Formats: C-alpha cells, sequence, structure tokens
RNA sequence: GCGAUGAUCUUGACCCAUGGGUGGGUACAAAUGGCAGUCUGACAAGU
C-alpha cells in the first residue's frame, strides 16, 4: 500500500527542511543581535539553537559553570574554547527576556521539526526496505523513492520504458 | 602633586616640579559600573571613591600642594579636614598633556587596545542612559514577526493539506463533513482509527449534529486499514499541527505586549495587526510620521493607484484600511469619508507615538480620538 | 568591462576611472544603508590556491555631501587624514558623514563623534553598533575638562563647526588633546557666521585668530562653487 | 513650550500675517499640515508658517526637520486664531505654506520676509 | 573466454598553440531597475 504515502513522506520531508531553514535564519539573526560572535562561529541549526535555548546569556555561557558545552559537545573541543574566548570579548546588545522567550519558542520548533524529520527518515528507510527491497539494494532509498514520486506508483514505473 | 583623571582609576604623580615621567601612586577602578559612575563623576564634578582614598593614603609629602584640573574638585578638597593647599593653576600643561602619553606604560596590565574597547562599550551604555532608551531604538522585530505569522499560516496550511491527503486513504469521508483543519486534526489525534469511536473526544470538539454525521459517516466509510506505524506518524504530525497552531497564537501574544508598549494610540484605534501592516508596509514609523495622511489613506496597492494615475481613471479608495471592522461596517457610499476621518486622526496618533512622548506615557489622547471618530460615525449614519 | 580605481595623492582616498569619475574610500562594514548608497566591488586578478583574491570594497562618496571630498577634488596634496591616525571629529549633525570619516581613517584609526544634542545621537548609536571603531559621546564640547576621561589623544583635528565662537571652541580642545605639530582641518562656512557683509574680512579676522592661537594655515582657498560661501583651512598647530 | 523656536515678535507677526493675507487674496496659500507637507514634497513652497499655540505640538514638529532638509524658511507664530483669521477662515488654522509665484506682485514683500527669516535662523 | 536477456554507435554547445575563455537551468543576496512631484482640498447637514 506504500505507493502514495512515501511520496507524502519525501515531499513532506523537503517541506520540513525548507521550513527549518526559514526559522534558522531568523534565530541566527536574533542571536546575531545579542552575541554576534557565536552565530558566526557555529553554522549549525539544531545544536546552536539549543545553545541559544539553554542559556540566553552572553556572560555565563561556558563549558563549566555552567555546562552547555559539556552536555552535547565536549569541553575538549576547539569550538568550546572559542566560546570561552568569545565570551570575554563580547560587545553585543543587552535585550530583555520576554523578547528572548519568543526565540525559545523558535528553538523548541527547531527541536520538534528535527525530531519529526528523524522519525520520518527512519520510517522512510523502513518502509522503503519493506515495499521495495531490491531497488534499495541497487540505488538506495532516496533516489528510488524519488523516481516513484516521479511515476506516482510502482505500476506506472513498471509501465514506463 | 598631580591628579590624573581617566577611566582606569585615579593616579597621583610626583614620579617618585621634580618629575621624571613616572608615577607616585595609583588607585585602580575598572568595571562597567565603575566607569559609568566615573563618567557621571566627570560631568558632575563629583568626588569618586578612589579620589577620597587617594586623598587618604598618600599625605604630608605629596599632597601639601595639590594641583587638580577641575575647579569643581578644588573646592571639595579645599573643604577636607586634612587641610591641603589646592590650586588649579597650569591645567593646560605639557606635563598634563603628557600624563596620557605614557598611560599604557604607567598602568600595569593595560595597553592602547583595551582602552578603546572599554571606552567604546562605556560609550554604548552612556549613550543608552543619556538617550534613555536602547542603542538601536529597536522596533523592527514586530515587522519581522508579522512577516513570520503569515508564514506560520501558510506552512500550517500546507501540513494541514498534507495530513488531509495521507489521512484520506483510511477514512475518506471526513473532509466533506469536517473542513476546519484543527477540528480535522484533533479527531484523529484523540481517536486514531475509525473503529475506536467514543463520545467524549467528539463532545469536546464538535457540536452534536456534526457528531452524528461523524458517527454515521464512520459507519459507512469503508476505507483502508493498515499497520499502527503509519497511525503513529499521523498522531505525530497532528501533535505537530496543534503545536504550531498554539505557536502562532503565542506569536500574537508576543505582538500584544510590543504593540501596546511601543504604539499605544495605534493599538487603541486599529489594534495590532492593522498598524503592524502599516508600519511594515511603510518600513518605519519615523518616515511614516513624515508621510502625510493622504499617503496614509492610500498605503497599499501601489500598482493599482499608480495604474489609476497613469490611466487618469477612478482611483482606488481602499488601502490597508480595507480590512478595518469599523470601516468595513460602513456602506461603501459612506465608507471612504469615515476612512478619511480615521486616517486623519490616525496620522495624528502616528505623530503622537513617533516623537517619544507617548512611549513613556502610554497614551491618553487616542481614547478621546476614538470618541471623536464614533461621534461623526453616528452623525454620518443619520 | 569594469572600472578601475586608483589612488589619489592621499592615503585611503581613492579615485575611480574613467567612465565613472567618483571619489571612493575603503569599505570596512558592508551591508549598510546610510542614505541608500551603492557600493563598488573591485579586485586584482590573481591565480592562487584556495580562495579567490579579495574584492576590496569601495563606497561612493560625494562632495555634495562632504566638504572634505570637495577639498580633495579641488586639488590637494597635503592632508593629515590617513589610515592609522587618530582624529577628533567635531560635530556630526546627522551621523551620516561619520561613516565616511571611519572609512577614510581605515581600520587602524578611532573616530570620536562629539555631539551636544539629543536628536542626531540616535543615528550615532545605531551607526556605532554596526561599525566597531566609532566612539560616540553626547558631551559639552565647550569644556574639555568634562569629557577628558572618555577620550585619549588624537593625531589630528577635523572641525565641522560653523559657529561665531568656534575659535574658542577648538582652542581649549587644541590646548588639551591635540599634540604639538599636529594638523587641523577646519571647515568654515562663510554665510553661516554672518550674512550682512562680505566674507573676506571674516576670512582675515579668522586667520588672524589662527595666528593668535598658533595655527599655521599652509593653504587656505575658496573651494570652487561645488559649495557656496565656504573655505576649508589646512594648518598645523605649533609647527 | 520650550520647543517653540524660532518665534516671531509682534511687528514681524503683523507683517507676516499681512503677507499671508495678501497671498490669500492672490490665491497663493496652503492651509493645514497636509497641504504644506505636500508642497514641501513638491518643492514649490516659498516659506512655512506655523502656530506656536497649537496644542498638541507633536503633529507639526517634523515640519522644522523637513524644512531643514529642503532649506525652506519657517518661523513660528504665537497665535492660531490669528493665523486662521489671516487665512480668511473662521477657525484656528495652525499651518500654512506660501506657494511659489515668480510673477507675483507682492514678491518683493516675500523676499523681505524671507530676509527676516534668514536673519532669524542664522 | 562479446552480446539481440542489447552487441554496436550517438544530443555538454562553441574556441585557442594536461591548461585557458564563453553558453544555459537552481538557490541566495543586492538594486542613482520601474512610482509624471506617491490622491483633490472647505464645505456639508438640518430647520
Amino acid at each position: 500500500k506504500n505507493d502514495n504515502h512515501i511520496i507524502q513522506a519525501i515531499a513532506l520531508l523537503d517541506q520540513l527542511d525548507k521550513d527549518i531553514n526559514t526559522f534558522a535564519m531568523r534565530v541566527k539573526e536574533w542571536y546575531g543581535w545579542h552575541f554576534p560572535e557565536l552565530a558566526k562561529l557555529v553554522p549549525d541549526n539544531y545544536t546552536f539553537a539549543k545553545l541559544v535555548l539553554f542559556i540566553k546569556d552572553k556572560a555565563s555561557l561556558n563549558d563549566d559553570s555552567l555546562h552547555d558545552l559539556a552536555a552535547l559537545l565536549n569541553e575538549d573541543s576547539g569550538i568550546a574554547q572559542r566560546v570561552i574566548d568569545n565570551a570575554r570579548i563580547s560587545m553585543g546588545q543587552d535585550i530583555s527576556e520576554t523578547d528572548m522567550e519568543n526565540v525559545c519558542v523558535f528553538a523548541q520548533r527547531v527541536a520538534s521539526l528535527a525530531d519529526y524529520r528523524r522519525q520520518l527518515y527512519d520510517y522512510l528507510c523502513e518502509k522503503m526496505h519493506t515495499v521495495a527491497p531490491n531497488l534499495s539494494e541497487l540505488i538506495g532509498e532516496v533516489i528510488g523513492a524519488r523516481l516513484i514520486s516521479h511515476a506516482g506508483s510502482l505500476t506506472n514505473l513498471s509501465k514506463q520504458a | 602633586y598631580v591628579l590624573t583623571e581617566t577611566s582606569a582609576g585615579y593616579a597621583l604623580l610626583k614620579a617618585s616640579v621634580l618629575k621624571e615621567f613616572k608615577i607616585a601612586a595609583f588607585s585602580k577602578f575598572n568595571s562597567a559600573a565603575n566607569a559609568l559612575e566615573e563618567a557621571n563623576s566627570i560631568i558632575e564634578g563629583k568626588v569618586s571613591s578612589q579620589l577620597e582614598k587617594l586623598l587618604e593614603e598618600i599625605k604630608k609629602d605629596k599632597k601639601s600642594t595639590l594641583i587638580v584640573s577641575e575647579t569643581k574638585l578644588a573646592n571639595a578638597i579645599n573643604k577636607l579636614g586634612l587641610n591641603f593647599n589646592v590650586v588649579s593653576d597650569a591645567v593646560t600643561l605639557d606635563i598634563y598633556r603628557a600624563i596620557k602619553e605614557y598611560l599604557p606604560e604607567l598602568l600595569p596590565g593595560m595597553s592602547d587596545n583595551d582602552l578603546s574597547k572599554m571606552s567604546l562599550g562605556l560609550a554604548h551604555s552612556i549613550g543608552r542612559h543619556k538617550l534613555k532608551f536602547s542603542a538601536d531604538k529597536v522596533d523592527v522585530m514586530i515587522i519581522q514577526a508579522i512577516a513570520l505569522l503569515d508564514d506560520l499560516d501558510k506552512e500550517l496550511n500546507t501540513y494541514a493539506m498534507r495530513c488531509k491527503e495521507w489521512y484520506g486513504w483510511h477514512f475518506p469521508e471526513l473532509a466533506k463533513i469536517v473542513t476546519d483543519s484543527v477540528a480535522y486534526a484533533r479527531i484523529i489525534l484523540t481517536m486514531g482509527i475509525r473503529s475506536k469511536a467514543s463520545e467524549t473526544d467528539l463532545s469536546e470538539i464538535l457540536p452534536e449534529e456534526i457528531e452524528e454525521r461523524v458517527k454515521t459517516a464512520a459507519e459507512v466509510s469503508m476505507g483502508t486499514e493498515i499497520t499502527q506505524t503509519d497511525l503513529d506518524n499521523i498522531n505525530a504530525l497532528a501533535e505537530q499541527i496543534v503545536e504550531f497552531a498554539a505557536y502562532r497564537e503565542q506569536l500574537s501574544n508576543y505582538l500584544s505586549a510590543r504593540m501596546k508598549a511601543i504604539a499605544p494610540n495605534l493599538t487603541q484605534l486599529v489594534g495590532e495587526l492593522v498598524g503592524a501592516r502599516l508600519i511594515a508596509h511603510s518600513g518605519s514609523l519615523i518616515s511614516l510620521a513624515k508621510s502625510p495622511a493622504s499617503t496614509i489613506q492610500i498605503l497599499g496597492a501601489e500598482k493599482a493607484l499608480f495604474r489609476a494615475l497613469k490611466t487618469k481613471h477612478d482611483t482606488p479608495k481602499y488601502g490597508l484600511l480595507y480590512h478595518a471592522s469599523l470601516v468595513g461596517q460602513a456602506t461603501g457610499k459612506n465608507k471612504g469619508k469615515i476612512a478619511r476621518v480615521l486616517a486623519a486622526k490616525a496620522a495624528v496618533s502616528l505623530r503622537y507615538d513617533a516623537l517619544a512622548e507617548d512611549r513613556d506615557d502610554s497614551g491618553d489622547i487616542g481614547l478621546e480620538s476614538r470618541a471623536k471618530v464614533e461621534n461623526r460615525l453616528s452623525q454620518l449614519e443619520g | 568591462a569594469k572600472v578601475v580605481i586608483e589612488p589619489h595623492r592621499h592615503a585611503g582616498v581613492y579615485i575611480a576611472r574613467g567612465k565613472e569619475d567618483l571619489l571612493v574610500t575603503k569599505n570596512m562594514a558592508p551591508g549598510e544603508s546610510v542614505y541608500g548608497e551603492k557600493r563598488i566591488s573591485v579586485e586584482e586578478p590573481s591565480k592562487e590556491d584556495g580562495v579567490p583574491p579579495t574584492k576590496v570594497e569601495y563606497r561612493v562618496w560625494n562632495p555634495f555631501r562632504s566638504k572634505l571630498a570637495a577639498g580633495i577634488m579641488g586639488g590637494l596634496d597635503e592632508l593629515f587624514i590617513a589610515p592609522g591616525k587618530k582624529v577628533l571629529y567635531l560635530g556630526a549633525a546627522s551621523g551620516t558623514s561619520v561613516s565616511h570619516v571611519s572609512d577614510v581613517v581605515g581600520p587602524e584609526g578611532v573616530v570620536y563623534a562629539v555631539e551636544f544634542s539629543h536628536r542626531p545621537g540616535r543615528e550615532l548609536i545605531s551607526m556605532a553598533k554596526k561599525r566597531p571603531n566609532i566612539i560616540p559621546i553626547i558631551e559639552d564640547a565647550r569644556h574639555p575638562q568634562k569629557y577628558r576621561m572618555l577620550i585619549g589623544m588624537v593625531d589630528c583635528v577635523f572641525a565641522d563647526v560653523a559657529q561665531p565662537d568656534q575659535a574658542r571652541i577648538i582652542a581649549l580642545n587644541s590646548h588639551m588633546f591635540l599634540k604639538d605639530q599636529g594638523g587641523v582641518v577646519i571647515s568654515i562656512k562663510a554665510n553661516c557666521i554672518d550674512s550682512t557683509v562680505d566674507a573676506e574680512t571674516v576670512f582675515a579676522r579668522e586667520v588672524q585668530k589662527l595666528r593668535e592661537e598658533r595655527i599655521k594655515p599652509l593653504e587656505q582657498l575658496t573651494l570652487e562653487p561645488y559649495e557656496r560661501d565656504h573655505c576649508i583651512v589646512v594648518g598645523r598647530y605649533m609647527r | 513650550n520650550p520647543k517653540a523656536f524660532p518665534l516671531a515678535d509682534a511687528a514681524l507677526t503683523q507683517q507676516i500675517l499681512d503677507v499671508v493675507q495678501q497671498a490669500a487674496n492672490l490665491r497663493q496659500l496652503k492651509k493645514g499640515a497636509n497641504e504644506a507637507t505636500k508642497t514641501l514634497n513638491r518643492g514649490i513652497s516659498e516659506f512655512i508658517i506655523m502656530a506656536a499655540d497649537c496644542e498638541p505640538i507633536e503633529i507639526l514638529l517634523h515640519l522644522p526637520l523637513l524644512c531643514e532638509d529642503k532649506n525652506v524658511p519657517y518661523v513660528f507664530v504665537p497665535s492660531r486664531v490669528a493665523l486662521g483669521r489671516a487665512c480668511g477662515v473662521s477657525r484656528p488654522v495652525i499651518a500654512a505654506s506660501i506657494t511659489t509665484n515668480d510673477a507675483s506682485a507682492i514678491k518683493t514683500q516675500i523676499y523681505a520676509v524671507k530676509d527676516k527669516i534668514e536673519t532669524l535662523l542664522i
């Protein structure tokens, strides 16, 4: 029965990526206002969104007291030492907390959307291995499911020559 | 003999006039709150803490003839109980011009690099305190957020169409009855399959007359049945849709406090979204207050008005005022004149909220302006 | 084809050639909207490993917006404005020309923006948040003893004042912060001082007070009619 | 109002209201901050007249800024009842603009009043 | 230890005595790109 739901899965996944990038540019702008150094230091969306999410302060974001660089990354990473270096030379804007809470909502959207694309990817590889094992042996999941999304069905693809 | 006035503490210079381009004593201040009150102290002529400590520590050999630069500090030290002989002669002095020349070399742990950075960040904060506001005068985040809210509507609509489409296989007969996407989503998020129909989850969502069509339609719909994993993806995505539907309302709640805070009279007249589209379509409040009320009435649909000016035909009399409820309440023959009154008083409320007197006072005059609008509103309907 | 931009007889002052004849300085904080200006990206063709050679960005600059551009386009060889020097920029009056001073002073100089009014400082702080080399202060420039704490010492002084007591206003400042054999560039607007009379007597009494406060004007001239009733003075204090 | 500057003394007030009166006779006048604003956007104004007793004042504080941008003369007048009176209006008018006419017969009076304003602004 | 269960050959386009210059589709960013000069301006109602 996975002739159409997998097309919903892959096109919905592209929708998830394009929607993630939209808020991601906004949050990187916002933390560009408060602390301009780390936003140019970490181009990642999810982890940097958590880095904005846990602390909201540019004078107490360290690897120890407090631990936000020992929670996901390690303190022996070259990124974390540059967070220690950038935390001293800060010149950014001091803004209120109510403005930051809206961006905490945004980081919660980032973690949510990240969870749904992970679950969608696992369901994607799972059902692609289910309904079409041999094409997953040849050209994998993404290209084969893409070509099914071109033909619309396994039957239409089975009729093309 | 020499008092040094700078944002790194206060120093006594005897270089121990007998001077060898060195220092006699230094008493150190360095922080943001210290240099803030020191920046207050040079303006006020105010004696600081390390000025009193510098009068207290060194005495009787380097302070009997003290030369201070300010005339204000000469009288404060002149009234000290230690009885110093203090003058303010030779302020414009090459020595006094030269104490800043060896200033990285006479202060340990400092150089010319951190002095411009500390003076820069001090200049930001004293610019915040003197101008009694922020260092950017930020209002653009409302303009960004109102651009994001329609994106929430479009993306939430997109995912609503999605879950509509790959729910229609199992139970096709719901879109003909239930068209609202939230009521579409919460039924599946509570129920799941059609074979687990109950009463309470329908009762919290729908009226009874819709619920009976839902139940009898659930009897006669014989769509597909499949494994629980796809159903888990359905409850996941439905949780996501209700989640985002709460999030856009949280965004409107964020725009509530900012719109009430920054533009109170505009909030009183048209509320939040209309004036948000006014400032957003204009670009800024300060250029819009420079724009007259004739531009304010025609704000929006620039190609239609510019087309009406090229063709010299009937001008569109509807801009962003086309969606106001008090304006939409009136008939079209009487709508444009009331919109002229509302744009006319609206320009007055923009010139209220623009010039930094109602941001600190939260607005009291647009309350009278709404009454003046409603009076003429009653009169034109007569 | 593209234009080529080659330096004038000063440092940091670059002239465009030839289908565009415009005066440009080095950009150091791109993406700005000072007045809705356009920017010019030029580079040197080079074949190297890794990244391409750098597009050294230049921003357009008019004599219709600054007297300093007019003083260079009128023909100038000596100037105390160069990358690396510390300048005292007396008055700003919009905040827009401060970015041009920050561009012509290079990344090594520090621009001290002096203001005595509340209204144009709101543009000064927002300009200062973008460019991390401009220090704005809202201070009383009549008394150098009331703002000696925030500023250090400058290499040259630019005066944009046009007040009838300006020779007092610079003097206690030039006695304080300007070094010996440092340079003064003073923009004098003749009709702004007095307009009931000609300007040559004003020029004589003002250069006489420049003789009084030990200023040596190496060259004083009417600019050319790009501006009206103005003379700029390049001199040296205690030469 | 500490913000009410520059303001006209009574003799120049009578002179200016006479010139406004004759320009209203010669159909050379704009009333309201809307019409004066639009003439400032068109660059067709000779000079600007504003009332200093206009409560509130924030509806016209932008006009000195725009006249400083366009180099347009302006002096406040301390009365709005007299200002609407000289407009031939039975209401207090607070803002007026003098439209450009190089063929006007009272243009020498306009140049004299502009000499008074350029005297007061410097 | 060759293939009709496709062997075999062709739709990257131009040029220069591995190297070098153009051409087209996608995305992002920016507009001395488009806005004669971003509406008209004192009357209306009633007896």
